[PDB]
C-alpha cells in the first residue's frame, strides 16, 4: 500500500520496489548482448523494425566511450546517452589527470557508486538502462563486466539482456571462444542470432555488431558491413 | 479523511487562502474612518477592554510619519512585523530624495509586498488588511486599503467588520456633499457611532483627527467628552 | 489525485494553469479592437457600490510610450508584469536606441510567460491584451496565462470572452472603418453590464500614431456614455 | 512547501504534547538501567551493560565514555546518534576552554548540550536521541548530578536511576540513599539499587561503575568492580 | 501501529518503533551468502563462500574478499550493490588516519568513524540505509589481533569472534561452547573451527574453491590471503 | 512530499490557525504565574511542575529564570524550548547595550522576541515555541511595565496576567483586588500568598515548590531582590495570621 | 490507488506514465511532416487559430542559417529551448566559427531534458521540433519526444492524425528521395492534406512550409509564399 | 453559457414571469449551477416576493439574491467537483 | 484468500474452487471432462492453480496488434454488411491499445451515424472516425494547455 513511492524507502518483504520495476524495464528493450574472446571483447545490439522505421543506422545503442572501452547498452535510449556522457566525461578525467588508458575494472566501479547513488535518493529515480562494459589491453587484456540497475559491479565472460530469447548465446559454447582469435567470432555469434526471436513477435529486425581487441590494436569501433563482408556473409548460410 | 489543496488554487472559481484570508479581515476589530478637506477623522473599537489593563498596549494605530497615519484590522501579531518593516521602508525611503513620492509609493508597498508574499514558495499569506490614513500634499485627503490579493483601492468611507459599523459609513452617506462645515460635528459621528457599534461601552472608542498638515494627537477624554455630549444633543435636534 | 500540480496529470496537462483561467471568472472583462485608423479598446471597472472610485482601479496602462496594454482578472498579480516590462522596453532604447514596438514586448513576455516553478512560482491568471503602434502602424497582440502567444487583432477577455468575440469576429471585414466599430463596442457593452452606463463605470483605450499621447483624456470619456 | 530539506516534523497533539519526542522516552524505558548518585565529595555513576551472548567481551565497548577528565557521564536507552552528540560536546566544550580557560563547568555543558539537543529535536526529517544523558562531574569545589531526557529539559537528582523500571528504583534511590554519604557508599547502594532489575548473576563486566572525584573524574577498572562487588554491595 | 504516511518515509511510529530499518533484516536475504568471524591467540580467521549458478562466472571479478588495508582487509555480506558504495568510504578514512596520523589505523575504534557514516546514511532524511553489513579484522601492537563486525544502524561492533546475518545466528552458538569452557587458539585451530561453526547449520562440504577463507595471523603484519592451495589442505587436515 | 506536509505553517479551515490552537493547549497546562501593579517595586512567583521534592534544588532560579542582572523573567512552558530564547534575548538585550550603553526598554525588548517566536509560525513549518513568559523593569520614560508572550507571534502584555491554569478563585479576586500598587513590599507580596495557599492544589503553601522574586528600582543600581526561602516562611506565615485576620470578620 | 501519487513510481508494468502524459501533449499540436530528400530536403507544418480574426500561429521558424524546424506541444518550454537553442548555435559560430551537425547538436538537447525527467517534482518537455540541418554528410531528419529520444530518418509525421501522413510516406518517402525542390513541395502538402478533413481547406495561410539544402539558406514561406506550392495540383477524391 | 437560460425557459411558466427579465444577464453569474442551483433562482424570486408581499418578481429583484446565494453558499463549500476524484 | 482471513466475499466459491482443485489432486478419474477456466485480471492468483489437473496451458494476451486489430473488427462484422472502399491499413495502424470490443462499436457508432446521414454505405474515414471517437476517452478537448 505505497510501499513502492520512496526510493529511499524499504518494502514489506525487505528489497527495492525501484529497482524491481526497473529490472523488467531493461527487458522489454530490445536484446543487447556481449561476449569475450581471449585478445578481444565483442558486442551486437538488435534494431526492431515495426513499419519502416527510419534509417538504417540511426540511433544505435552501440556507443564508443573510450580508445579502448565501449558501450553496448539496452533500455531507455537517452538514459543511455546521459550514463555515456558521464562515462566520456570520467574518460576525460582519468585521461587528463594521468594520461593513459582508464582500466575496464574501476571504470565500471566510477559508473557503478554512480547508478548506485541515484537508486538510494527518492529525489531522483533509478536507472533503466543496463549495459554491458568490455575492453582489451596488451598490458591487461580481455575483460567484460555486467552492471546491474542495482549497482552491482562483476563481470562474466558473457552476458545478454534485453529481449528474453536468450537463445542467441547458446550456441556460443558449441563454438570455439577463447580458443578463436575473434575475427571469425563475429560471424558464429550471428548465426542463431537471425534464427531465434521468431518473425511472429517482429517482422523485420536490424542487427549491430561491435569489436575491440588486438587487430584494432586496442580501438574500439563499428565492424563495417563491407569489410571484412563475412559478417552477414555466413549469417545467411548458417540459419540451417 | 481531509482533501485540500493550498496554492493555487481550485476549478470552483474562488481561491483558497486569499479570500478565506478575508474571513481572518471581516473578523477583525471593528474600524470606521473618513476623510475631509481639512481634519481626517478614524475609529476602533471591539477591543474587548476589561478595564482592568493598559490601553497603550492594545493601540491599534501607529504612525510612519506624522503625514500618514495607519490603521489596520486584524490580529497584532503581524502587526508589528509590518511596523517594522512599514517603518525601515519609510525611512529608506526618507534617507535618498529627501522629497517623499506622493500617496502612491507606500500604498503599493506593502500591496505588492504582500502579492509577493502569496506567490514565492515557504510565504504564508497574511489574514489582516490595513486602511492608510492622513492628509495628500496641497490640502488634500489621503486614503486607501490593503486587500488579501494586494489591490490598493480608495475609498470614501471605511466600514469593515461587524454590520454595526457599515452604519457608521452610511450616516456619512447622509451628510451629502456639503457637511461638515464644522468638525464638531465630524467627530460627533464617532460619538455617535459609539452606541451603535459593538456593546456601545464609551471605553474602546479611540479616534485621532489630523487637521491639514498639522500632526495628529490622540484625543484626551475633554475634547471628545464634549463632542460626546453633543452627539446625543445633535441627534435631538434632529427630532 | 492532486500529483504536484506541475506533473502533466493522467489527461493530461497542468493543474494550477488549468486552475488560474478559472481565476478569470472572478474578475471584469474587456473588448478589443484594431482598425487601420487605431486601435480602440474598452472595459468595465465592475463597480459593486459606489464607494469604489474609477480612477483608483484602471484596467488599461501602457507600457511603453507608444505601446499601450490592458489586464484581466485580478490587479496586483499583473502590476508585477506590467511595472516590470515598464523596465524592459527602457533599457532597449539604451542598448539600441530605439523603443521596442509591437513586437520585442511580446517575445520579451512570452520568455518570460511561464516562469513559475515549485523547485528551483506561481502562475498568475491574468491574460494581456498587448497595443501598441509598430512600424507596421496600429498593432494589437493577445496572450494567456497559459503562455501560448497568439495574434489577435480584436480581442476580448473575462468570462465575455465566449460571448463578446462571437458577434465580434463577424464584424471584423476589412471593409469596416474605425469609427463603425467604435460604437459596435457600446452595443455589446450595454449588454454586459447591470448598472446602468455612467462616468465612473467605464474607460477607453485609444492609441493614435497621429495623436498622441492618448493613452486617454479626461472628460471626453463621458461624451460616449451618454451616446449609449 | 519551501525545499524538501527537512522541515520540522514535530506537530502538536490536540492536547499539546509532543508526539514523536514522548515516543523516544519509549526508548529509554526500553533501554538498560543506568544509576547515579550525588553524595558529599564527589558523584558516582552505576550502568548496566549485559552480553547477549557469551563470545562478547566487554573490555572492548566501554558505556562510560568521559567528557572532559574530571567529568564523567552514562546514558540509557538507545548508540548510533548518541556518538555523534558526544563528539560534538567534544568539539563544543574547546570554545568555552579556549576562551575563558578553565575546566568548563558540568552545568554549562548542559545549558549549550541541552540547547542543541532541543534545537535537535526542533529540526525535522531526523528522529530525535532517544538518549537520556546523566551529567556529573566536579566543578567550583562542588560536584553535581544532571539529568537531561531526549526533550532536552534537564533536572537535579541527589539519587537517580534510568531504564526499565526507572521509577522503582527511583524510589529505593530516595529511601535507601539520602542526605549525602561518602563515595565508598555511594558505590554501595549504587550496585543494590542496580542489582534491582539485573539478573542472577553479577561479575565484573555486568556493571561498571564510574565515580567523579574531587580530584577529578576517574574511570575504575573492571578490575575494582569485581573486588567491591562480588559478593556485590 | 502506523498511522497517516509514515509507512511511505523513514521514521519513527506512533509506538516509537521502527519498520523501514527492521525492513533491513531481510535485506541480505536476497544475497543469501554467510559470514563466520573466528579469532585465536595471535591469530584471526574469517570464512565466506560464494555461489557460482553459471559456468561463466570470474573467480577474481565475484570474488567477495575485499582489502581494505594492507595490514587490514575485510569482507561484507547482503547485497553486494551497497557493500561496495561502504568500501571505498572505508578505504577513505583508512588513507586519512594513514596520512595525517601515520600508523596502524584505529584497530579499536574505527568501527566508530565508519559507522559515524553509516548513521549518516541512516539519518539522511529520504536516503537508503544501505543495509550492507560491514565485517573487520584488526592489528595492533602488542595486543594481538581484532575481529569486528558492524551493522548499519549506525553503531560500532566488534568482539573476539561474532558472526551476524541469515544463518549466522547458528554459527555462533556453537562458538559460545567451543571457546570456552577454557581452551587456547592456534593458527590452523581456527581454520578448522571455522568450518565446524558453519558445519552446525548447512556446511553442503563441496569443493573448496567455491568457498573463500580469510586469514590473518601475526608473522608478517600485512594481511593477504592465499589461492586454493593450503585451504584445501586445510579442509582436508580437520578431517581425519 | 506534499502529502507528508501537515500544513502546520498553513492556516485553519475555521479561520484558526491550526498549529497554534493546539500549541496554546499546553501553555493553560505546564506553567504557572501571576503578576500585579506594585508601587516603587515588582513582584513575581511560580509554582514548579517540578515540584516533587527529590530534585536538588541547585539550580537557584529556575523557573525564575534571570535574564541580565537588572531584569528577571519567569517563564511558563517547556525549559530547554524556552532556553534558545532566553539566551537569544540575552543577547539581543546585550547587544543593545553595546551599540547604545543604557538599559534595553522593555517594549521593544518584547516585540523582538516575539517576532523570533512568530517567524518559524509564518514561514519553514518549524515548531512554534509553545513558551509564553512575563516581563518586568523599569525605564526612565513609562517606568513599570508588565508583558506577556503569546505563542501566535504576538505580545500578551498588559498590566495583570493569569497564567496557566490554576489561581482561579484568586483571579476574580485580582479584580476585587484591582486597586492599583502599594508598599510596604511586604504588603502587595502578603496578597501573593493567599493566592498560593488558597488556590494551590494541594493547598498549605508549600515553600520549597515556589520562589519569589522581587525588582526593587533603586539609583542606579536597580536591585533585585532574590528571597532566600528563610524569609518566604515567615512571609507565609505574615498574611497566614492576616488571612486568619480577615475572616475574623465574618 | 495509493501507489500512483508520485512521479517516482513505476508502473506495475514497469512505465511513468508521466512520460506518456506528455506525449499527449505532442499529439494534440498541428499535423506536421518533415522530409528530406539526397539533394535538398523540405519540412511542412500546419498553422492553428483559436478564432477567426486571430492570425495563425506560426509553426515552422528560423534558427540556423542551414537548419530549419518545425514546433508542437507546450510552446512555454520550446521558447526556453528556443533561447538555448540560439545559444548553442552562436557558440561553436564564435569560438569555431563554424556551425554544429545537427548529430551532435541534438544530443545535448536530449540530455538537457534528462534532468527534468528524473529528479522528483520536475516535469519532462513537450516537444514536436522536428529538425532538418545539413553538415558535411547531407541533410537530416530527427525527431522529438518528452522521452529525448531522436531518430535520424528520411521523413516523419507528428501531430493530430498524422500517422495517416506517413501511410502516403512510406511508399513515397522511398521515392521522395530523387525528386527536385520544385515537385517536393508539392508532393510534401499531398501528405498533409489527408491529414486534415477533407470537406474544407487547407488555405493558404494555414499552412507552413520551408525548405533548406546545402548551398540554400533556409528561408520561412508562409501566406503568399504557399501560392506558388499550392497552385497546380489535383483535389482530393471522394 | 447559452443552454442556462433553457432551464429557464421551463421555468419562465412558473408563476408569472416580467417581460423585462433577461436570463442570459443572470446565466453567466452563477457557473456550474446546472439546474439545480438556478432551481432555487426562480424559488428565492417568489420566495422574497412573497416576503416582500409583492406579487412578480423583476430580473434586478431576485438576481440581487442570486449573487448572495452563490456567494454565500459558497463560503463553506463553492461545491468543487474537481476535489471528489482527485 | 486475501492475506488475513476469515473472510472474503467469495466465501463459498474459494472453497469451492480449492474442492474442484482438490478433487482434481486426490481423485485420478477426475482427469475426465477438462475443465476451462477464465479470467479477466492476474492480480490475484492462488499459486495452487499450479497442476496437471489444474491450470496449465497459460498465454498471456496483451492488445493485438495492429493486423489483428484490423483482421478482428472485419470478422466480428462477417455477420453484418462490410463497407467496400477500404484501406484496412489506416485503420490498423490508428489503433493503439484500443479494445477489439471497441471495434465493434466502431462499426456501431459509425452505423448509428448512417442513420442521420441518410446512406447506409460508409467510408475508408469513418473507420478512424469512430475509433478515435471512443478512445483516448471522450468527449472533451485540449485548451489552456498551451
Ligand atoms: N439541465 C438540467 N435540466 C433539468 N433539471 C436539472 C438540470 N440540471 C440539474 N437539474 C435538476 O437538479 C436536481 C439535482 O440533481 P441531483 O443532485 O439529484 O443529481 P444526482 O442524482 O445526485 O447526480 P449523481 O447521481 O451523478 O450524483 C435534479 O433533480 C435535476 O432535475
Amino acid at each position: 500500500t505505497g510501499y513502492d513511492l520512496s526510493a529511499s524507502t524499504f518494502s514489506p518483504d525487505g528489497r527495492v520496489f525501484q529497482v524491481e520495476y526497473a529490472m523488467k524495464a531493461v527487458e522489454n528493450s530490445s536484446t543487447a548482448i556481449g561476449i569475450r574472446c581471449k585478445d578481444g571483447v565483442v558486442f551486437g545490439v538488435e534494431k526492431l523494425v515495426l513499419s519502416k522505421l527510419y534509417e538504417e543506422g540511426s540511433n544505435k545503442r552501440l556507443f564508443n566511450v573510450d580508445r579502448h572501452v565501449g558501450m553496448a547498452v539496452a533500455g531507455l535510449l537517452a538514459d543511455a546517452r546521459s550514463l555515456a556522457d558521464i562515462a566520456r566525461e570520467e574518460a576525460s578525467n582519468f585521461r587528463s589527470n594521468f594520461g593513459y588508458n582508464i582500466p575496464l575494472k574501476h571504470l565500471a566501479d566510477r559508473v557503478a557508486m554512480y547508478v548506485h547513488a541515484y537508486t538510494l535518493y527518492s529525489a531522483v529515480r533509478p536507472f533503466g538502462c543496463s549495459f554491458m562494459l568490455g575492453s582489451y589491453s596488451v598490458n591487461d587484456g580481455a575483460q567484460l563486466y555486467m552492471i546491474d540497475p542495482s549497482g552491482v559491479s562483476y563481470g562474466y565472460w558473457g552476458c545478454a539482456i534485453g529481449k528474453a530469447r536468450q537463445a542467441a548465446k547458446t550456441e556460443i559454447e558449441k563454438l570455439q571462444m577463447k580458443e578463436m582469435t575473434c575475427r571469425d567470432i563475429v560471424k558464429e555469434v550471428a548465426k542463431i542470432i537471425y534464427i531465434v526471436h521468431d518473425e511472429v513477435k517482429d517482422k523485420a529486425f536490424e542487427l549491430e555488431l561491435s569489436w575491440v581487441g588486438e587487430l584494432t590494436n586496442g580501438r574500439h569501433e563499428i565492424v563495417p558491413k563491407d569489410i571484412r563482408e563475412e559478417a552477414e556473409k555466413y549469417a545467411k548460410e548458417s540459419l540451417k | 479523511s481531509y482533501d485540500r489543496a493550498i496554492t493555487v488554487f481550485s476549478p470552483d472559481g474562488h481561491l483558497f487562502q486569499v479570500e478565506y484570508a478575508q474571513e481572518a479581515v471581516k473578523k477583525g476589530s471593528t474600524a470606521v474612518g473618513v476623510r475631509g478637506r481639512d481634519i481626517v477623522v478614524l475609529g476602533v473599537e471591539k477591543k474587548s477592554v476589561a478595564k482592568l489593563q493598559d490601553e497603550r498596549t492594545v493601540r491599534k494605530i501607529c504612525a510612519l510619519d506624522d503625514n500618514v497615519c495607519m490603521a489596520f484590522a486584524g490580529l497584532t501579531a503581524d502587526a508589528r512585523i509590518v511596523i517594522n518593516r512599514a517603518r525601515v521602508e519609510c525611512q529608506s525611503h526618507r534617507l535618498t530624495v529627501e522629497d517623499p513620492v506622493t500617496v502612491e509609493y507606500i500604498t503599493r508597498y506593502i500591496a505588492s509586498l504582500k502579492q509577493r508574499y502569496t506567490q514565492s514558495n515557504g510565504r504564508r499569506p497574511f489574514g489582516i488588511s490595513a486602511l492608510i490614513v492622513g492628509f495628500d500634499f496641497d490640502g488634500t485627503p489621503r486614503l486607501y486599503q490593503t486587500d488579501p490579493s494586494g489591490t490598493y483601492h480608495a475609498w470614501k468611507a471605511n466600514a469593515i467588520g461587524r454590520g454595526a459599523k457599515s452604519v457608521r459609513e452610511f450616516l456619512e452617506k447622509n451628510y451629502t456633499d456639503e457637511a461638515i462645515e464644522t468638525d464638531d460635528l465630524t467627530i460627533k459621528l464617532v460619538i455617535k457611532a459609539l452606541l451603535e457599534v459593538v456593546q456601545s461601552g464609551g471605553k474602546n472608542i479611540e479616534l485621532a483627527v489630523m487637521r491639514r498638515d498639522q500632526s495628529l494627537k490622540i484625543l484626551n477624554p475633554e475634547e471628545i467628552e464634549k463632542y460626546v455630549a453633543e452627539i446625543e444633543k445633535e441627534k435631538e435636534e434632529n427630532e | 489525485y492532486d500529483r504536484g500540480v506541475n506533473t502533466f496529470s493522467p489527461e493530461g496537462r497542468l493543474f494550477q494553469v488549468e486552475y488560474a483561467i478559472e481565476a478569470i471568472k472572478l474578475g471584469s472583462t474587456a473588448i478589443g479592437i484594431q482598425t487601420s485608423e487605431g486601435v480602440c479598446l474598452a472595459v468595465e471597472k465592475r463597480i459593486t457600490s459606489p464607494l469604489m472610485e474609477p480612477s483608483s482601479i484602471e484596467k488599461i496602462v501602457e507600457i511603453d510610450a507608444h505601446i499601450g496594454c490592458a489586464m484581466s482578472g485580478l490587479i496586483a498579480d499583473a502590476k508585477t508584469l506590467i511595472d516590470k516590462a515598464r523596465v524592459e522596453t527602457q533599457n532597449h532604447w539604451f542598448t539600441y536606441n530605439e523603443t521596442m514596438t509591437v513586437e520585442s514586448v511580446t517575445q520579451a513576455v512570452s520568455n518570460l510567460a511561464l516562469q513559475f516553478g515549485e523547485e528551483d512560482s506561481r502562475p498568475f491568471g491574468v491574460a494581456l491584451l498587448f497595443g501598441g503602434v509598430d512600424e507596421k502602424g496600429p498593432q494589437l497582440f493577445h496572450m494567456d496565462p497559459s503562455g501560448t502567444f497568439v495574434q489577435c487583432d480584436a480581442r476580448a477577455i473575462g468570462s465575455a470572452s465566449e460571448g463578446a468575440q462571437s458577434s465580434l469576429q463577424e464584424v471584423y471585414h476589412k471593409s469596416m472603418t474605425l469609427k463603425e466599430a467604435i460604437k459596435s463596442s457600446l452595443i455589446i457593452l450595454k449588454q454586459v453590464m447591470e448598472e446602468k452606463l455612467n462616468a465612473t463605470n467605464i474607460e477607453l483605450a485609444t492609441v493614435q500614431p497621429g495623436q498622441n499621447f492618448h493613452m486617454f483624456t479626461k472628460e471626453e470619456l463621458e461624451e460616449v456614455i451618454k451616446d449609449i | 512547501a519551501e525545499r524538501g530539506y527537512s522541515f520540522s516534523l514535530t506537530t502538536f497533539s490536540p492536547s499539546g504534547k509532543l508526539v514523536q519526542i514522548e515516543y523516544a522516552l519509549a526508548a529509554v524505558a526500553g533501554g538498560a538501567p543506568s544509576v547515579g548518585i550525588k553524595a558529599a565529595n564527589g558523584v558516582v555513576l552505576a550502568t548496566e551493560k549485559k552480553q547477549k551472548s557469551i563470545l562478547y567481551d566487554e573490555r572492548s565497548v566501554h558505556k562510560v565514555e568521559p567528557i572532559t577528565k574530571h567529568i564523567g557521564l552514562v546514558y540509557s536507552g538507545m548508540g548510533p546518534d548518541y556518538r555523534v552528540l558526544v563528539h560534538r560536546a567534544r568539539k563544543l566544550a574547546q570554545q568555552y576552554y579556549l576562551v575563558y580557560q578553565e575546566p568548563i563547568p558540568t552545568a554549562q555543558l548542559v545549558q549549550r548540550v541541552a540547547s542543541v539537543m532541543q534545537e535537535y529535536t526542533q529540526s525535522g526529517g531526523v528522529r530525535p536521541f532517544g538518549v537520556s544523558l546523566l551529567i556529573c562531574g566536579w566543578n567550583e569545589g562542588r560536584p553535581y548530578l544532571f539529568q537531561s531526557d531526549p526533550s532536552g529539559a534537564y533536572f537535579a537528582w541527589k539519587a537517580t536511576a534510568m531504564g526499565k523500571n526507572y521509577v522503582n528504583g527511583k524510589t529505593f534511590l530516595e529511601k535507601r540513599y539520602n542526605e549525602d554519604l561518602e563515595l565508598e557508599d555511594a558505590i554501595h547502594t549504587a550496585i543494590l539499587t542496580l542489582k534491582e532489575s539485573f539478573e542472577g548473576q553479577m561479575t565484573e563486566d555486568n556493571i561498571e561503575v564510574g565515580i567523579c572525584n574531587e580530584a577529578g573524574f576517574r574511570r575504575l577498572t573492571p578490575t575494582e568492580v569485581k573486588d567491591y562487588l562480588a559478593a556485590i554491595a | 501501529s502506523s498511522a497517516g504516511f509514515d509507512r511511505h518515509i523513514t521514521i519513527f511510529s506512533p509506538e516509537g518503533r521502527l519498520y523501514q530499518v527492521e525492513y533491513a533484516f531481510k535485506a541480505i536475504n536476497q544475497g543469501g551468502l554467510t559470514s563466520v568471524a573466528v579469532r585465536g591467540k595471535d591469530c584471526a580467521v574469517i570464512v565466506t563462500q560464494k555461489k557460482v549458478p553459471d559456468k561463466l562466472l570470474d573467480s577474481s571479478t565475484v570474488t567477495h574478499l575485499f582489502k581494505i588495508t594492507e595490514n587490514i582487509g575485510c569482507v561484507m555480506t547482503g547485497m553486494t550493490a551497497d557493500s561496495r558504495s561502504q568500501v571505498q568510504r572505508a578505504r577513505y578514512e583508512a588513507a586519512n588516519w594513514k596520512y595525517k596520523y601515520g600508523y596502524e589505523i584505529p584497530v579499536d575504534m574505527l568501527c566508530k568513524r565508519i559507522a559515524d557514516i553509516s548513521q549518516v546514511y541512516t539519518q539522511n532524511a529520504e536516503m537508503r540505509p544501505l543495509g550492507c553489513c560491514m565485517i573487520l579484522i584488526g592489528i595492533d601492537e602488542e595486543q594481538g589481533p581484532q575481529v569486528y563486525k558492524c551493522d548499519p544502524a549506525g553503531y560500532y561492533c566488534g568482539f573476539k569472534a561474532t558472526a551476524a546475518g541469515v544463518k549466522q545466528t547458528e554459527s555462533t552458538s556453537f562458538l559460545e561452547k567451543k571457546v570456552k569452557k577454557k581452551f587456547d587458539w592456534t593458527f590452523e585451530q581456527t581454520v578448522e573451527t571455522a568450518i565446524t561453526c558453519l558445519s552446525t547449520v548447512l556446511s553442503i562440504d563441496f569443493k573448496p574453491s567455491e568457498i573463500e577463507v580469510g586469514v590473518v595471523t601475526v608473522e608478517n603484519p600485512k594481511f593477504r590471503i592465499l589461492t586454493e592451495a593450503e585451504i584445501d589442505a586445510h579442509l582436508v587436515a580437520l578431517a581425519e | 512530499s506534499r502529502r507528508y506536509d501537515s500544513r502546520t505553517t498553513i492556516f485553519s479551515p475555521e479561520g484558526r490557525l491550526y498549529q497554534v490552537e493546539y500549541a496554546m493547549e499546553a501553555i493553560g497546562h505546564a506553567g504557572t504565574c501571576l503578576g500585579i501593579l506594585a508601587n516603587d517595586g515588582v513582584l513575581l512567583a511560580a509554582e514548579r511542575r517540578n515540584i516533587h521534592k527529590l530534585l536538588d534544588e541547585v539550580f537557584f532560579s529556575e523557573k525564575i529564570y534571570k535574564l541580565n542582572e537588572d531584569m528577571a523573567c519567569s517563564v511558563a512552558g517547556i525549559t530547554s524550548d524556552a532556553n534558545v530564547l532566553t539566551n537569544e534575548l540575552r543577547l539581543i538585550a546585550q547587544r543593545y547595550l553595546l551599540q547604545y550603553q543604557e538599559p534595553i526598554p522593555c517594549e521593544q525588548l518584547v516585540t523582538a522576541l516575539c517576532d523570533i517566536k512568530q517567524a518559524y509560525t509564518q514561514f519553514g513549518g518549524k515548531r512554534p515555541f509553545g513558551v509564553s513568559l512575563l516581563y518586568i523593569g523599569w525605564d526612565k520614560h513609562y517606568g513599570f511595565q508588565l508583558y506577556q508572550s503569546d505563542p501566535s507571534g504576538n505580545y500578551g502584555g498588559w498590566k495583570a496576567t493569569c497564567i496557566g491554569n490554576n489561581s482561579a478563585a484568586a483571579v476574580s479576586m485580582l479584580k476585587q483586588d484591582y486597586k492599583e500598587g502599594e508598599m510596604t513590599l511586604k504588603s502587595a507580596l502578603a496578597l501573593a500568598i493567599k493566592v498560593l495557599n488558597k488556590t494551590m492544589d494541594v493547598s498549605k503553601l508549600s515553600a520549597e515548590k515556589v520562589e519569589i522574586a522581587t525588582l526593587t528600582r533603586e539609583n542606579g543600581k536597580t536591585v533585585i531582590r532574590v528571597l532566600k526561602q528563610k524569609e518566604v516562611e515567615q512571609l507565609i506565615k505574615k498574611h497566614e495570621e492576616e488571612e486568619a485576620k480577615a475572616e475574623r470578620e465574618k | 490507488n495509493q501507489y500512483d501519487n508520485d512521479v517516482t513510481v513505476w508502473s506495475p508494468q514497469g512505465r511513468i506514465h508521466q512520460i506518456e502524459y506528455a506525449m499527449e501533449a505532442v499529439k494534440q499540436g498541428s499535423a506536421t511532416v518533415g522530409l528530406k530528400s539526397k539533394t535538398h530536403a523540405v519540412l511542412v507544418a500546419l498553422k492553428r487559430a483559436q478564432s477567426e480574426l486571430a492570425a495563425h500561429q506560426k509553426k515552422i521558424l528560423h534558427v540556423d542559417n542551414h537548419i530549419g524546424i518545425s514546433i508542437a506541444g507546450l510552446t512555454a518550454d520550446a521558447r526556453l529551448l528556443c533561447n538555448f537553442m540560439r545559444q548553442e548555435c552562436l557558440d561553436s559560430r564564435f569560438v569555431f566559427d563554424r556551425p554544429l551537425p545537427v548529430s551532435r547538436l541534438v544530443s545535448l538537447i536530449g540530455s538537457k531534458t534528462q534532468i527534468p525527467t528524473q529528479r522528483y517534482g520536475r516535469r519532462p518537455y513537450g516537444v514536436g521540433l522536428l529538425i532538418a540541418g545539413y553538415d558535411d554528410m547531407g541533410p537530416h531528419i530527427f525527431q522529438t519526444c518528452p522521452s529525448a529520444n531522436y531518430f535520424d530518418c528520411r521523413a516523419m509525421s507528428i501531430g493530430a492524425r498524422s500517422q495517416s501522413a506517413r501511410t502516403y510516406l512510406e511508399r513515397h518517402m522511398s521515392e521522395f528521395m530523387e525528386c527536385n525542390l520544385n515537385e517536393l513541395v508539392k508532393h510534401g502538402l499531398r501528405a498533409l492534406r489527408e491529414t486534415l478533413p477533407a470537406e474544407q481547406d487547407l488555405t493558404t495561410k494555414n499552412v507552413s512550409i520551408g525548405i533548406v539544402g546545402k548551398d540554400l539558406e533556409f528561408t520561412i514561406y508562409d501566406d503568399d509564399d504557399v501560392s506558388p506550392f499550392l497552385e497546380g495540383l489535383e483535389e482530393r477524391p471522394q | 453559457l447559452e443552454g442556462r437560460t433553457h432551464i429557464f425557459k421551463i421555468h419562465a411558466r412558473s408563476m408569472s414571469v416580467e417581460r423585462d427579465i433577461r436570463f442570459e444577464l443572470l446565466a453567466r453569474l452563477c457557473p456550474n449551477s446546472t439546474g439545480a442551483e438556478i432551481r432555487s433562482v426562480c424559488t428565492e424570486a417568489g420566495m422574497f416576493a412573497i416576503r416582500a408581499r409583492r406579487k412578480i418578481a423583476t430580473e434586478k429583484d431576485f438576481l440581487e439574491a442570486v449573487n448572495k446565494v452563490i456567494k454565500s453558499y459558497a463560503k463553506f463549500s463553492a461545491t468543487p467537483r474537481y476535489m471528489t476524484y482527485n | 484468500k486475501r492475506f488475513d482471513s476469515e473472510k472474503a466475499g467469495d466465501r463459498e466459491v474459494q472453497r469451492t474452487m480449492l474442492e474442484l482443485l482438490n478433487q482434481l489432486d486426490g481423485f485420478q478419474p477426475n482427469t475426465q471432462v477438462k475443465v476451462i477456466a477464465a479470467t479477466n485480471r492476474v492480480d490475484i492468483l492462488d499459486p495452487a492453480l499450479l497442476r496437471s489437473g489444474r491450470l496449465d496451458r497459460k498465454i498471456e494476451f496483451p492488445m493485438p496488434n495492429e493486423e489483428a486489430r484490423a483482421r478482428i473488427m472485419q470478422i466480428h462484422s462477417r455477420k453484418m454488411n462490410v463497407s467496400p472502399d477500404v484501406n484496412y491499413e489506416e485503420l490498423a495502424r490508428c489503433t493503439d491499445d484500443f479494445n477489439g470490443a471497441q471495434c465493434k462499436a466502431v462499426c456501431v457508432e459509425a452505423g448509428m451515424i448512417a442513420l442521420r446521414r441518410g446512406a447506409t454505405e460508409l467510408t475508408h474515414e469513418d473507420y478512424m472516425e469512430g475509433i478515435l471517437e471512443v478512445q483516448a476517452k471522450k468527449k472533451a478537448n485540449l485548451q489552456y494547455y498551451a
